[PDB]
């Protein structure tokens, strides 16, 4: 890494205070950060790291929070989160899995998805009008970008495309130590074959895999997790 | 409270000298009793790293080759734990230097990967096999070259160890050293006889794996 | 980009502010100009910069792929774009997505690009065929032999030829003045960093805002741009 945490650091959390900086420095840093990586679910460890480092609100919303038979409450929700973002604290909006609301469709029998993507174009014009004197920081990541529309990835909207196929061995040691340091550890719990093999096989959301190993240690029969739940959690999930 | 079901394992873990000697000298059967993890007082005694307790257990004549349900020998415990004197006692009693655990690893993998100089020199001195491969077909040079253990690779090359062990994918330890941008391990292994022609199943050369012009000094050190 | 703005003011800015030159000079309407060369900088930032000084909109054709799969099945659809151009009279048209060095097969790429060549043929046949409103022009952008094919499709009747100028001295001073009027000594730093592109100075500013923001300086000093020169010389 060393460029992901630095670019997201100075482009996300440094402008998160004294709003006058956005126009004191001139060109406001782009707020659009598009993560990738379809092996695992992912998109959670960094949202938690920001949720613990930065002390602010976080109004997370699943990508299908407004996909209903109605059309309202869209600009009401995003407008209320905008006005509280520029009113109380610039909460970071987490819009994950935009492929459900970004799928191509020409037929008019499914005019609900086309209608809510026309609302997505309405708020697209809103964020077009939200480039001057506004407190907004919306992170938008997904697992597949081959089906994403060109209007979303247009320059000026999403100017950061960070790729994360696999973390390096040092980031493996850190991503395993940050979760095994709190949980029950032992001498059989080793990071050598688990730094070698998970570096060969492509796998994201390693923290979620260790949490699944916690679901394999939730029996309370064995007080300390061992290599059986680790390798079994590797071959299963 | 208690981290283990057997009391002798909580005593061997908590370092209760006089209480472990009172319990074992009061009942010799408690020494070799098995727990749910198929471990005895020797496994936890070598785990905590106490000299007098493992010298009492090994003094009475506890089987040094007692494996758990997976196959974790006590030498993997003293080597992987990072305890010099415990490895001195286990090697002093005749432990298997090439024991096979669940994944077929040897104490040279865990000892060498943890950058333990004295444990690696003392294990290899007793007659350890440098070319011993686990179930994943990986030796200790993949891990030592993956974590940046330069001096460990060097002292492994003191005992005439091979540097062209193919992994389960086919990557040599040079691919794992150059993958992490280890310039010193690349110049050392290539300067000592590393074969760059051996490819993996992905058909990737060590020059293409490394970036930033490192393949240029790789081929430069190969031709030169 | 001194040659592009100096040669573009009388081609684009003629129907904008001084239409009397059409009668007092006896000249016709320039239908457009094709920009050939390395698409480093100035293909879109300058079209939208001059298009921003004109306060006009920007309409794209998007003759590349994905239009036959995302938008139904696909169609020609240039007359509706000419009605939208009729409503928004100041409509600047420019090809940017198809501008690539990959269209050099001459077997299938000459056809796939020849569909856009047909699009600009019929656009030059409607524009050259009749003129209802002003400020209707098209700008081409290609890198491969298709430039010589554009010369094969423009028989010297209504066309303009402007080559991509290198980052000359005045070509950097004037583009830094025009790009500086929207927002320290910019002259000497505009003199002491020759490069390969036109917006390289803007790249120096973007690579300097993180040091003016890191050091919390009230004004960008010469040392900040001096570091940004090393930054662009390490990224480039």
């Amino acid at each position: 890494m060393d460029i992901q945490k630095q670019e997201v650091r100075e482009a996300v959390e440094l402008p998160l205070t004294h709003f006058e900086l956005y126009k004191q420095i001139g060109i406001d840093p782009p707020r659009g950060v598009l993560m990738y990586g379809p092996p695992g679910c992912g998109k959670t460890m960094l949202a938690k790291a920001v949720a613990h480092h930065t002390t602010a609100a976080f109004i997370r919303v699943v990508g299908s929070e407004f996909v209903q038979k109605y059309l309202g409450e869209g600009p009401r929700m995003v407008r209320d989160v905008f006005r509280l973002a520029k009113e109380n604290a610039p909460a970071i909006i987490f819009i994950d899995e935009i492929d459900a609301i970004a799928t191509k469709r020409f037929d008019a029998q499914t005019g609900a998805d086309r209608e809510v993507q026309r609302i997505l174009l309405e708020l697209l014009n809103q964020m077009d009008g939200f480039d001057q004197n506004v407190n907004v920081k919306v992170i938008m990541a997904t697992n597949r970008a081959d089906t994403l529309d060109p209007a979303l990835l247009r320059p000026g909207r999403l100017d950061r495309k960070i790729e994360f196929p696999l973390p390096d061995r040092r980031q493996k040691r850190l991503i395993f130590s940050t979760i095994t340091s709190k949980m029950n550890l032992s001498e059989e719990v080793d990071l050598e074959d688990y730094v070698a093999r998970p570096d060969k096989i492509s796998g994201a959301d390693i923290n979620s895999i260790c949490q699944e190993s916690g679901m394999l240690a939730v029996r309370e029969n064995r007080y300390i997790v061992l290599a059986k739940d680790f390798e079994k959690a590797y071959k299963t999930v | 409270g208690c981290v283990s079901n057997l009391m002798v394992c909580n005593l061997a873990y908590s370092g209760k000298l006089e209480e472990l000697k009172e319990s074992i000298l009061a009942d010799k059967s408690l020494a070799t009793r098995t727990d749910q993890d198929s471990r005895t007082a020797l496994h936890w005694a070598c785990s905590a790293g106490h000299t007098e307790i493992v010298e009492f257990l090994l003094q009475l004549g506890v089987p040094v080759n007692d494996k758990d349900d997976a196959g974790w020998s006590p030498l993997h415990i003293a080597a992987s734990a990072g305890r010099d004197e415990i490895v001195k006692a286990l090697l002093g009693k005749g432990a298997q230097v090439n024991a096979v655990n669940q994944n077929g690893c040897t104490p040279l993998h865990y000892a060498a990967s943890k950058n333990r100089h004295e444990i690696a020199v003392m294990l290899l001195e007793g007659g350890a096999n440098p070319d011993a491969k686990d179930h994943y077909e990986a030796t200790a040079m993949h891990r030592a070259a993956a974590k940046g253990n330069l001096k460990m690779i060097h002292i492994l090359l003191y005992y005439k160890a091979s540097t062209n062990i193919q992994d389960t994918e086919g990557n040599t330890p040079l691919h794992l050293a150059c993958d992490e941008e280890r310039v010193e391990e690349a110049k050392l292994l290539v300067s000592q006889g590393a074969s760059i022609y051996i490819e993996n199943k992905e058909e990737k050369t060590p020059l293409q794996v490394a970036k930033g012009g490192l393949g240029l000094i790789l081929k430069r050190m190969v031709e030169g | 980009l001194d040659k592009q703005i100096k040669e573009i003011k009388e081609v684009i800015e003629l129907p904008v502010k001084h239409p009397e030159l059409f009668e007092a000079l006896g000249i016709a309407q320039p239908k457009g100009v094709l920009l050939y060369g390395p698409p480093g900088t100035g293909k879109t930032l300058l079209a939208r910069a001059v298009a921003h000084h004109t306060d006009c909109t920007f309409i794209r054709v998007s003759g590349s792929e994905l239009v036959q799969k995302f938008i139904g099945e696909g169609a020609r659809m240039v007359r509706e774009l000419f009605v939208m151009a009729r409503e928004h009279a100041p409509s600047i048209i420019f090809m940017d997505e198809i501008d690539s060095i990959g269209s050099s097969r001459l077997e299938g790429g000459s056809g796939g690009d020849s569909e856009v060549q047909r699009t600009m043929l019929e656009l030059l046949n409607q524009l050259d065929g009749f003129e209802a409103t002003k400020n209707i022009k098209v700008i081409m952008a290609t890198n491969r032999i298709d430039i010589l094919d554009s010369a094969l499709l423009r028989p010297g009747r209504i066309d303009r030829k402007i080559e991509f100028p290198p980052p000359n001295e005045e070509a950097r001073l004037d583009i830094l003045k025009i790009h500086s009027r929207k927002m320290i000594n910019l002259r000497k730093i505009a003199e002491l960093m020759p490069g390969a592109s036109g917006a390289e100075v803007k790249g120096v500013c973007t690579e300097a805002g993180m040091y003016a923001l890191r050091e919390r300086r009230v004004h960008v000093t010469q040392e900040d741009f001096e570091m940004a020169v090393a930054k662009v010389m390490q990224k480039d």
